[PDB]
């Protein structure tokens, strides 16, 4: 019936003056969108139909070709900006708005999900969805006792489209939306959806993005537990956006990262830092790196759940990415700890990884590893035990390595790798 | 991207 | 000493 139209067929039905002509069209447009394999999105702009769809939108009386158009629509707004801003510059934002209300909840779903590709393109888009007025209609759609006896589609479209709407910084969405969308953000955290979880996860994750005053807002709400908790699922798509949420928060005050390991964040990470995911195990050694920046009751907490010899796995073997992750947690380590802190981390095995790494070429991870051997010379200082440490790493071929770095190309190198052997290799 | 398209 | 995503 309306399979395999041509856009020419489509666009003469849509002109025809006839509301069952035009449906039949736009149906037929709507498939066209639908399939697959390169949907002829272009030749649709093209064409000249954003405009009608968008007028069929408000046809009350024929609700089928507001379903329809609104499909079209949304297929339209999930392509480049260009064709997302093709759909916002016809109209649509409002019409869409009109629509959340729809007594016809797969019109009312369609709205929610061509709202969340225009707000998904990027802050201005987003902000304009905002300024139309969509956060009003879209909470009012969740303003149920118990959210289990919304459609499992329906709820997840809404979180997503929600998450969207706190996506994206340069400019972080305005302070009053983030208000007024968080409490029914923590509504859906606490949600048994595994879908909803993880959107609802990436929605905090984007929130927590920033300075510490959006991280306090956040935190203010109490999710921190549940983040934790979710921290501990079993499924990667709920995992990845918790611990970016965790990893976020930590990257806060002392006060704000005080309240992940109160929340008993850090007895999950013998698992994150060993995950068979590398992404997962990059994130979880970059949140370490910011809690051993920390205070030095911080970095206790991180020597009482055993987290040490887990940094000298990463050390010793991981993806080069997480390896400058672990350099860093080490560095901020070194950098912050106590004497015996210190002294535990060489213990630990630390000194054989930390030499092993300064032949990498990321010129980066080089600074960071001499500024920590630097920190740990330091503090083998005041306890007299310089040439113990001296004798550990030309043991390893630690000196070697830095002897041979005293020509590098990088100066700052070249200043950190002399300074280490006039004082401490002569 | 963060865009969905139904399909 | 933090470091952003």
């Amino acid at each position: 019936g309306t399979v395999n139209w041509s856009v020419e067929d489509i666009v003469k039905g849509i002109n025809s003056n006839n509301l069952e002509s035009q449906l039949q069209a736009t149906q037929a447009a709507r498939k066209l969108l639908s399939r697959e394999k390169q949907p002829p999105i272009d030749n649709i702009i093209r064409a000249g139909l954003i405009p009608k769809f968008v007028s069929f939108l408000g046809k009350t009386d024929c609700s089928p070709i507001q379903f329809e158009s609104a499909w079209a629509l949304t297929n339209i707004a999930s392509g480049t900006s260009e064709q997302t801003k093709a759909v916002v510059d016809g109209g649509a934002i409002p019409a869409f708005i009109s629509l959340l209300a729809s007594p016809h909840a797969h019109i009312s779903e369609q709205a929610v999900w061509a709202l969340g590709n225009i707000a998904g393109d990027g802050s201005a888009f987003r902000d304009l969805v905002i300024k139309h007025g969509a956060i009003d209609p879209l909470l009012a759609l969740l303003a149920v006792p118990d959210l289990s006896t919304l459609a499992c589609g329906y709820l997840r479209n809404l979180t997503w489209t929600l998450s969207n709407l706190c996506r994206n910084k340069n400019p972080a969405p305005p302070l009053d939306a983030v208000e007024q969308i968080l409490p029914t953000l923590v509504r859906l955290l606490h949600h048994n959806d595994p879908e909803v979880l993880a959107d609802s996860c990436w929605a905090i994750s984007y929130l927590t993005d920033g300075p510490n005053e959006r991280i306090e807002m956040v935190v203010k709400k109490g999710v921190v537990p549940q983040l934790v908790k979710l921290l501990g699922a079993t499924e990667l798509p709920i995992v990845t956006p918790a611990l970016r949420a965790i990893g976020n928060i930590v990257t806060g005050t002392d006060e704000q990262t005080q309240k992940v390991i109160d929340a008993g964040a850090l007895a999950v990470f013998p698992s994150l830092l060993t995950n068979p995911k590398t992404n997962i195990q990059k994130e979880a050694t970059w949140t370490m790196s910011n809690i051993t920046a920390g205070r030095q009751d911080q970095i206790q907490q991180v020597v009482n759940h055993g987290l040490v010899p887990f940094l000298v796995g990463v050390l010793s073997k991981a993806d080069f990415k997480t390896q400058k992750e672990a350099a860093w947690a080490i560095t901020n380590y070194t950098s912050g700890g106590t004497v015996e802190q210190i002294v535990y981390l060489v213990h630990c095995g630390i000194i054989e990884p930390l030499m092993n790494l300064l032949s990498a070429k990321d010129t980066k991870i080089i600074q960071v590893i001499l500024d920590a051997i630097s920190n740990i010379f330091q503090a083998a200082e005041k306890l007299g035990e310089t040439e113990k440490l001296s004798i550990m790493i030309e043991e390893c071929g630690g000196l070697d390595k830095i002897e041979a770095l005293q020509r590098h190309e990088n100066e700052s190198v070249t200043k950190a790798s002399l300074n280490l052997i006039e004082k401490y290799f002569s | 991207s963060v865009k969905r398209r139904q399909i």
